[PDB]
Order: structure tokens, then C-alpha cells, then sequence
RNA sequence: UCGGCUCAAGCCGAUGGAAGUUUGAGGCAAUAACAGGUCUGUGAUGCCCUUAGAUGUUCUGGGCCGCACGCGCGCUACACUGACAGAGCCAGCGAGUACUCCCUUGGCCGAGAGGCCCGGGUAAUCUUGUUAAACUCUGUCGUGCUGGGGAUAGAGCAUUGCAAUUAUUGCUCUUCAACGAGGAAUCCCUAGUAAGCGCAAGUCAUCAGCUUGCGUUGAUUACGUCCCUGCCCUUUGUACACACC
């Protein structure tokens, strides 16, 4: 039940490549299948936004949805 | 100027939805028509209408907002219009992801597939049932279709760590074909078997 | 790697996976506001969880729980006042909340007073209604 | 000797009461009335009040 | 062209005049910061660490609308509910001397002065000048 | 002869008496050769008082709402102060006048 | 001399006065401009009568309104049913009535509300709205 | 005015019109009655009783709130369709100054509750634009009975009243229970209606979880029948008339 707050490179190595690959990524996405908890998952999401892979299609300050690029 | 530079794009062309057109509408059956209304587009489905004076002032009214009206319910959301409107814009938008067809070209055949044809009816019998099972009117079919999907959203999201963003939009596409495993089949399959050994 | 998802401050146990404001608050004896006060004034960053402090900053939070007053904090918001005849400020801990609210029950129960006899037969001190309220002995 | 009404009454009840009867139960003082409800209805329609 | 402060919106343009604000850095703090409840409606300081600035440049952004407005009306105004317990909500005000002398020490920096002819306090001459300066470096900004 | 900028108040229960009484006044009044302001349109107040119709207390629970309303009616005239004392005569009972000088 | 026509809007409590005057093509709303004077979902509710229209037709229209009175959705449904109104008595009294029937035929085809109010109001009772109190034991 | 029925009585829809469902909702509302309630509203009232050791009046103190338990009318809740933090910002009906201060603007002091100083209003003029709540945008928290939920209790600070203990109430810190949509049973309701949410008035020196009204946002399904529980007219049966208890 309890999730991980921190992300090690256990958890890290599945995101640079399976990211490419997902339809849509969100946070209930990250909190079902990478078991993590949903504050990392939301830091999850902004970092990776920068670096230029993804891109926003609607944004809003409860929920946030984003797909491939 | 005095228009958004968006709908600018779409205001030279015929009136739609800023998003999604309303063109090349399904051809798979027949009558359920003249009781599903869109020969007239709207933009947004908020509108105070005076569709609740007859009987049938319901059977000429667009969809879009009678199922935002089956969404809230259970007391807390009564009045809510505004999260409403806002709630089933963004599932249509996480269902066209999915699928590259049009959100109301799945919608339609999500609502037209999970309608029951038949239905028990209570004839007292002193403390027996005479269940005579009768059909159902499509007008019927397609109010309770509407209510098993708002319902299983709810329910499904009830205690749950998805949020109703994506819990009620990925009802849509799995009722778009015959999956089985949706709440709306649980209702429906159950129904026409009841009636089919009640016969 | 020390995060360590476990922690033991004043004989109680507290997480590490949840955030620094709201770890203080498990033990017994402070709440929200004064664990809000205690973190911002101790120049923490909020936005980390309590297992991604280091050692050094973490004695000087609890050398401020123990002596309250000496940085400059005002004295309503502490939580005892008027310990004998003539009373100073204190700000009580898990512990002490314990150890403390038993002894007021025989003292007054000494100088025996009304609210004491109740809390003595057990029944409810307050006045208060009975007819639909305390079903439980 | 002279101190047997010693009790002021200036004070929520008891200070006030019912012009044409005395009673001090569930008075109305809003607008000045100072009446009983039970005498107000039979002496109301003189008064001025009616119904619409 | 020429734009004024109703060409902006509101919550984008207070957040670039809190920014603005900060290249200046100088309003006085007589350190009520991060110990005030700011309303007794309410029962969580802000996170937040510069809402004193947030707050006191929107207190002069209502004031640039009001003809004339004193701490009684911000004291209500910034109100909101309050959870007594098991009664039902009711609405009550906002602390009194956080909104007093968060808009007593604006007067000093030259953006509104007093109303002693009829009450309240009112926006100055030059004070508008840096809100009208501040539209133009947000709204072609876009 | 000094003009003093008249203002009379009127209040009454009943609505037909005082709507006469401005109508002889307003002619009474314009023959003079007297500048003349019109019948502004006051608003009625409206009261209403909320009791219980039982006197016991027994049976179900019903109430009734009393109510009343008001008219003020002002009209003012600019004219000096003893000529108005001729032009206020033969007033009917029920409707109260009140005079100001305005000064 | 100038051109100007007045018009008037109501809702259950929402009083949404206009003035309409031959000016160059500016439209803002309550002192602030279109951009702003809503919530941000029923922005679309007031772009209607302007996009169904045609933004060539608002060449030489000015129209300034002052709304009061009611809800959020009852000042947007008011403003909605003043535009109409403004925009079509100015056409009728001030030039050819060509564009105004096609005008009004086709905006009251696409929606008939925007000609006339819809009127709802409340009902008093003395036990609430149409509940009574619950009874014992009917 | 017009369409589709009928000789007639009458019903449904459209156009002008906001409307034609009697436009919507109210006030008043038949003969004969109940061993219904009230002598504790009345200087309305028969008879009986105590009337100076008074059941009259009045003063002090306490009680009507006292608690192993069953029942009714209500309020906050059982969370993500959520909580918390900043910003955006929309009503109506009403009330207010005496032989003593009644609603209260503005200024200053004050964490908060509060305190001090000028001033307006016997009131479409001032309080009051009562810029209320709900709601909207931007962030934090992440399904854990946890930051949902606030019962119980300690310490401290204030206003009201002659008097606050069994605290009248308010404010600050801390204590952090039960409660995962609830059994057999059971109530209300047809469009600005149900529900969600607040405001004004009453009782009031102070206290609303109460009532009477006012406003914001505003829904699923039906436009039927007499099956249960009841009502109306006629025919019919009776050994019932205090009338199927
Ligand atoms: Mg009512
Ligand atoms: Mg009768
Ligand atoms: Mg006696
Ligand atoms: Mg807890
Ligand atoms: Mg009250
Ligand atoms: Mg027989
Ligand atoms: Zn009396």
C-alpha cells in the first residue's frame, strides 16, 4: 500500500525508456504502476516537462494531463 | 481584435465545437433516431432551457448536457455546473487520445450498444410475481443508459486513487465495443437474463 | 543513500516519508501551529521530507521544543502557565502531558471541590445533558 | 423597614408586561406594542391590521 | 495603442507587480510576518513566503478601484467562513491589524494618501503613474 | 415677500384621500402663478408581523403574517412662508401634514 | 445628429443596462473588457451572437453596459439578451431593414431566448420551499 | 385570431403577446358536529376551598439542566465528485437614537476576542453597493480511518449583566474518541421544484443546532392508475344504531 517518496536509479532507468512509449502519462498513472508516491509523481512530471519530450495539451491546478510529442 | 486568435481558425468555417467538429455521424442502425437531437450544434452544454414543461420536450434537446446532468448526483453535487461542464469537456478530450475517431463518434455508439431491449415487469400475484417481460422503449433505453454509466463512474471512483477525470472516460471507450467487463454490461446482461427465464 | 525511513525523537517513533512540518507533530504534546512556528523559524526548507535532513540541524529543533521563550516567541502561545502560587511559562512535552495531567486530578481532589468529586465517581464533570448523551455505562 | 421591594426591575422580564392584562409570557415589544398576543387578535382589526 | 489596468488581468498582473516590487525591495516589516493568523475565519498561515507583498500590492489594487474605502471594508472583505465545530458555518472577518498596517505603511511609498475631507484613503497623483507604468510592461509583454 | 422654498410631508394608511388632496393642491396651487415641482413617487413601505394564529398551542402548527403599507408622497414649492398657510386649508381627516420651512 | 439607441435586459435579478453609440468597432463590458468580465468556462456563453453574426458586421457599433443584481450566470444571461436587443433596434431605427430580418430570422432559428425573458421566480410557503416537516407516524 | 374534434356543453396546440395549465401562488371559504385543547392569557365565568400559623404579595438560596435505559424533530460527518494556502468576485427581503444611548462610518492602539477618539442616521439621504455564502483561477497534500472527522479535557486572555460555579458566550495553545453510505422498518416531493449554501426578522444585556420570510446556483424519471392505505356517487345485504374496536 505504502509508496516510495524517493526515486533511486532502480526507478529511474524505466522512465528514460518507457516514456517513449506511453499514450498518456499522469499522476495516477506513476502512483499505479511505478509504485511511487504522488508528490514524487508530480515532481516527476515537472522535471521531465523541461528536458523537451513531452508536451502540455490542457493545463489546470488540480490535474494535469500530458501524451507524446 | 474582439475575437480570441483561436476561434478565429474555425470561425471562418461552419459553426462547431471549438474542438470537435459534429460532421460524418454514425451509420449503424436505426430507431433510436428522432429521439437523439443534433441537428442543432451547441458550444458549450450549459443552457437553461424549458425542457422539463411536457412530456416529450426532453427527446428534442442536445445530449451533451443531459448526461453532465446524470453526472452529479449524491447530494454533495447538486448546483454544480461550472466543475460539471469543465469535468466532462476534459473526458472527452482524454477519450480522443485513445482513439483518433471524433469523442462523439465514440459516445454515440457507447450509448447506442449498452441500451437493455428487455425488462421485467411487476404484476402482483398475492405475494408471487407474474414477471410478463416486456420491452423497453428506446426513450427508456437510452435514460438508464445514461444513469449505469454516470453510476459506474462513481462507484467505480468511490475509494479509489484514479480521479473522475479518467475514471469516467475510460467507461466510454470500453463500452465503445463489446468488452463485457464495464459495470453498464453487468446491469444489462443481468437484466435480458432474468427476462429471458422469467419468459 | 541515508534515508533512513524511521526516526526517534523523546522516546517516540516518527516517519520519514512524509514531510518535516508534519512529522514533529506525531509526537504527543504539539500540533500544527507549533510545529508550523518551530520549522519555519529554524530556516528548513519545507518542500523535503523529514529523512533528507542532515544530523546537525536536527538536536537544535528540540533544544527549541525544550526552552520555548529564549527565542523570542510569545508566551499565550505556550502551553502552561501557573504551575504552583506563583507560576512561570513552560511548553510541556509528550511525556510531561502525561505525567502531568494526572497529579491536578488528586491535588484538587485534596483540596476536594466539586468538579474533583466528579472526576473522582467518574461521571462527567461539565454540566451537561444526560438524556441521549454518554450511552455507554 | 422600607426596603422590602428592594429588587430593581429594570432588567428583561419582569420590568415589562401587557398593557391591557397583566401578563409577562411571550410578550412582543417590536414596534412598540407591549401587548399581549392572545389580546392583540381580538383588537387588532381596529388597530389597522388585515390581512391581504 | 496605449493600455491602462483594465487591459491586464487581474491574478497575472498581481503576480508581475509583486514581482516588479521586488526589484525595489524596500516597504517596512514590523515583523508580524509568519506569527499572524491573518483571519480568525481561518486556521493556516500561507506558504508562501511573500505574501505580505502579495497581499498589501492586492489591498492597493482594490483601492485603485474604490473611490474611498477604509479597514472596516478590508476587514470584511477579505473574510470567509469559519468551522465553529458542529454548528453550522457562519461568515466573520479577517484580523484587523495585519490589513491595517499592511496599507499604513503603503502611504509612505508614494502610492495612495489620505481622505480627510469625507474618510478613508484615496489613490495620489503619482501613485497611478507606477500602476500605469506597469500596464505597458505587461501588456505587450504577450 | 421673500421666498422660502416650501416643503410639506405627508404620511397616511389609506391611499385615495391623499392622491385628491395632491391633485386640488397642485391646481390651487398653478393658478397663483407659482413655480411648481412635481408629485415625486415615494416608495411604499411595506411592514409585515408574523404570530401564531392558535391562542393554545393544541393541533397542528399554522401561522399567520399581518401586514401594512405606507405611502409618503412629498411635494415641494417654491413660494414665500405666509402664503402657503392659505393654500394648505380644507384638508379631510386621516391625512397628517407636516411643514417645513426649508430655510 | 449622433446615433444612439438605449436598451434594457433582466433576468430573475440580474439588470443589465445598455447604450449602444456609432462608434469605430469597441466592445467592453462593466468598465473591464470582454477578456475578463466572466468565468473562465462560460467565456464562450457571450461569443456566440458576435461569431453566429459575423465580426464584419460590427464596423461602425459601440456598445457600453452597466450589469447588476443576481449570480455570475444570471449577468451573463442578461448581457447575452441585451447584445440581441442593442443590435437589432439599432439596425431597425438607423438603416435598411435588409440585414436586420435576416438578422433576427436567423439568430432566433439558431436560439429563440434572445428575444424574450424566460421568466422563473420563487414560491413562498410556511414549512420551506414545497417540504413539509417529517410526521411521526403518518 | 387561427388549426385539428363535437349540434351543443367542453378539451388540446400555434401566432401578436411574458403568459393563457383557471398565467403562478395565496387570503377568505357550507349545514350539522367532537364530552378534542384552554379556568395557567384576560378585571370573561358557576360552585367548592384557604382567607392574617395566608394557597394573597414580597426578599435570600437552590431546582425546572438533576442519570444504569428505550423513543421523536434537527446539526456537523464517514473524504480525492476531498482537504489545505493565495488570488478572482456576484443578491434580496428587512432593521436602527431614550428622559437614556439604538444600528454604526472614519482614525489610532490591539495576535485574536477587544479598547480609545471625531462624526453620520428618527432614516430611497448615514449604516449599505449590506461587494454574504456558494462559486472561479493558481499552488500544497496523495487513499493511509491521514492534513477527512471534532467528541472530551487542561492553561491563559476579553466583552454582557446586581450576580457567570453545574464555566452564558468569544478568543490563543494543546488533548485528536466514535464514524467506510448504516438491519427489520420508515418520511417528503412534479420546475426556479428537490437537494447544496447563506442572509434578514422574532424571543434577546449576551447566547440559534429553533421558527417565520429573503436571495445565489439549480437537477434524474412520469404527465398514469385505483394495487396497499384512504375519499366521493349509485345499486345491493344486514340479527348493526354506543353503529365491525
Ligand atoms: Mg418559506
Ligand atoms: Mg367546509
Ligand atoms: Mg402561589
Ligand atoms: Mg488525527
Ligand atoms: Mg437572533
Ligand atoms: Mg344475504
Ligand atoms: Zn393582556
Amino acid at each position: 500500500a505504502q509508496h516510495s517518496v524517493i526515486l533511486d536509479k532502480a526507478t529511474s532507468d524505466k522512465l528514460y525508456k518507457d516514456v517513449q512509449s506511453y499514450r498518456l502519462v499522469t499522476v495516477a498513472t506513476l502512483v499505479d504502476r511505478l509504485k511511487i508516491n504522488g508528490a514524487l509523481a508530480r515532481k516527476c512530471l515537472k522535471d521531465l516537462e523541461e528536458k523537451g519530450l513531452i508536451r502540455q495539451v490542457v493545463g489546470h491546478s488540480k490535474m494535469k494531463i500530458y501524451t507524446r510529442a | 481584435d474582439v475575437l480570441p486568435k483561436e476561434v478565429l481558425a474555425e470561425v471562418g468555417s461552419v459553426k462547431l465545437f471549438n474542438r470537435w467538429s459534429y460532421d460524418d455521424i454514425e451509420i449503424r442502425d436505426i430507431s433510436l433516431t428522432d429521439y437523439i437531437q443534433i441537428r442543432a450544434p451547441v458550444y458549450i452544454p450549459h443552457s437553461a432551457g424549458r425542457y422539463a414543461v411536457k412530456r416529450f420536450r426532453k427527446a428534442n434537446c442536445p445530449i451533451i448536457e443531459r448526461l453532465t446532468n446524470s453526472l452529479m448526483m449524491h447530494g454533495r453535487n447538486n448546483g454544480k455546473k461550472l466543475m460539471a461542464v469543465r469535468i466532462v469537456a476534459h473526458a472527452f478530450e482524454i477519450i480522443h487520445l485513445m482513439t483518433d475517431q471524433n469523442p462523439i463518434q465514440v459516445a454515440v455508439d457507447a450509448i447506442v450498444n449498452c441500451g437493455p431491449r428487455e425488462d421485467s415487469t411487476r404484476i402482483g400475484s398475492a405475494g408471487t410475481v407474474r414477471r410478463q417481460a416486456v420491452d423497453v422503449s428506446p426513450l427508456r433505453r437510452v435514460n438508464q443508459a445514461i444513469a449505469l454509466l454516470t453510476t459506474g463512474a462513481r462507484e467505480a471512483a468511490f475509494r479509489n486513487v484514479k480521479t473522475i477525470a479518467e475514471c469516467l472516460a475510460e467507461e466510454l471507450i470500453n463500452a465503445a465495443k463489446g468488452s463485457s467487463n464495464s459495470y453498464a454490461i453487468k446491469k444489462k446482461d443481468e437484466l435480458e437474463r432474468v427476462a429471458k427465464s422469467n419468459r | 543513500t541515508n534515508f533512513n525511513h524511521i526516526l526517534r525523537l523523546l522516546n517516540t517513533n516518527v516517519d520519514g516519508k512524509q514531510k518535516v512540518v508534519y512529522a514533529l507533530t506525531q509526537i504527543k504534546g504539539v500540533g500544527r501551529r507549533y510545529s508550523n512556528l518551530v520549522c519555519k523559524k529554524a530556516d528548513v526548507d519545507l518542500k523535503k521530507r523529514a529523512g533528507e535532513l542532515t544530523s546537525e540541524e536536527l538536536e537544535r529543533l528540540v533544544t527549541i521544543i525544550q526552552n520555548p521563550l529564549a527565542y523570542k516567541i510569545p508566551t499565550w502561545f505556550l502551553n502552561r502557565q501557573r504551575d504552583i502560587v506563583d507560576g512561570k511559562d513552560s511548553q510541556i512535552l509528550a511525556n510531561g502531558v502525561d505525567s502531568k495531567l494526572r497529579e491536578d486530578l488528586e491535588r484538587l481532589k485534596k483540596i476536594r471541590a466539586h468538579r474533583g468529586l466528579r472526576h473522582y465517581w467518574g461521571l462527567r464533570v461539565r454540566g451537561q445533558h444526560t438524556k441521549t448523551t454518554g450511552r455507554r455505562g | 423597614e422600607s426596603v422590602w421591594n428592594s429588587r430593581p426591575r429594570t432588567y428583561g422580564k419582569g420590568s415589562r408586561a401587557c398593557r391591557v392584562c397583566t401578563h409577562q409570557a411571550g410578550l412582543i415589544r417590536k414596534y412598540g406594542l407591549n401587548i399581549c398576543r392572545q389580546c392583540f387578535r381580538e383588537k387588532a382589526a381596529d388597530i389597522g391590521f388585515v390581512k391581504y | 495603442g496605449g493600455v491602462t489596468v483594465r487591459d491586464v488581468d487581474a491574478h497575472k498582473f498581481v503576480a508581475a507587480y509583486a514581482a516588479f516590487l521586488k526589484r525595489q525591495g524596500k516597504l517596512p516589516v514590523p515583523g508580524w510576518v509568519d506569527t499572524v493568523k491573518t483571519g480568525n475565519a481561518k486556521e493556516l498561515p500561507p506558504q508562501d513566503i511573500d505574501w505580505w507583498y502579495i497581499r498589501a500590492a492586492s489591498v492597493a489594487r482594490h483601492v485603485y478601484l474604490r473611490k474611498t474605502v477604509g479597514v472596516g471594508r478590508l476587514r470584511k472583505v477579505h473574510g470567509s467562513a469559519k468551522n465553529r465545530g458542529t454548528r453550522p458555518s457562519h461568515h466573520v472577518d479577517a484580523s484587523g491589524s495585519v490589513d491595517r498596517k499592511i496599507m499604513q505603511a503603503l502611504e509612505k511609498i508614494q502610492v495612495l494618501e489620505k481622505d480627510e475631507e469625507r474618510g478613508g484613503r484615496r489613490i495620489t497623483q503619482q501613485g497611478q503613474r507606477d500602476l500605469d507604468r506597469i500596464a505597458q510592461t505587461v501588456a505587450e509583454a504577450d | 415677500p421673500k421666498v422660502h422654498k416650501i416643503r410639506i410631508t405627508l404620511t397616511s394608511r389609506k391611499v385615495q384621500s391623499l392622491e385628491k388632496v395632491c391633485q386640488e393642491l397642485i391646481e390651487r396651487a398653478k393658478n397663483k402663478d407659482l413655480r411648481v415641482k412635481g408629485p415625486v413617487r415615494m416608495p411604499t413601505k411595506t411592514l409585515k408581523i408574523t404570530t401564531r394564529k392558535t391562542p393554545c398551542g393544541e393541533g397542528s402548527k399554522t401561522w399567520d403574517a399581518y401586514e401594512m403599507r405606507i405611502h409618503k408622497r412629498l411635494i415641494d414649492l417654491t413660494a414665500p412662508t405666509e402664503i402657503v398657510k392659505q393654500i394648505i386649508i380644507n384638508i379631510e381627516a386621516g391625512v397628517e401634514v407636516e411643514v417645513t420651512i426649508a430655510a | 445628429s449622433v446615433q444612439a439607441v438605449q436598451v434594457f435586459g433582466k433576468k430573475k435579478n440580474a439588470t443589465a443596462v445598455a447604450r449602444c453609440v456609432q462608434g469605430k468597432g469597441l466592445i467592453k463590458v462593466n468598465g473591464k473588457p470582454l477578456k475578463l468580465f466572466a468565468p473562465e468556462i462560460l467565456r464562450a456563453k457571450l461569443y456566440e451572437p458576435i461569431l453566429i453574426l459575423g465580426t464584419d458586421k460590427f464596423a461602425d457599433v459601440d456598445i457600453r453596459i452597466r450589469v447588476a443584481g443576481g449570480g455570475h450566470t444570471s449577468q451573463v444571461y442578461a448581457v447575452r439578451q441585451a447584445i440581441a436587443k442593442s443590435i437589432v433596434a439599432y439596425y431597425a431605427k438607423y438603416v435598411d431593414e435588409h440585414s436586420k430580418n435576416l438578422l433576427k430570422q436567423e439568430l432566433i432559428q439558431f436560439d429563440r431566448s434572445l428575444l424574450v425573458a424566460d421568466p422563473r421566480r420563487c414560491e413562498p410557503k410556511k414549512f420551506g420551499g414545497r417540504g413539509a416537516r417529517a410526521r411521526f407516524q403518518k
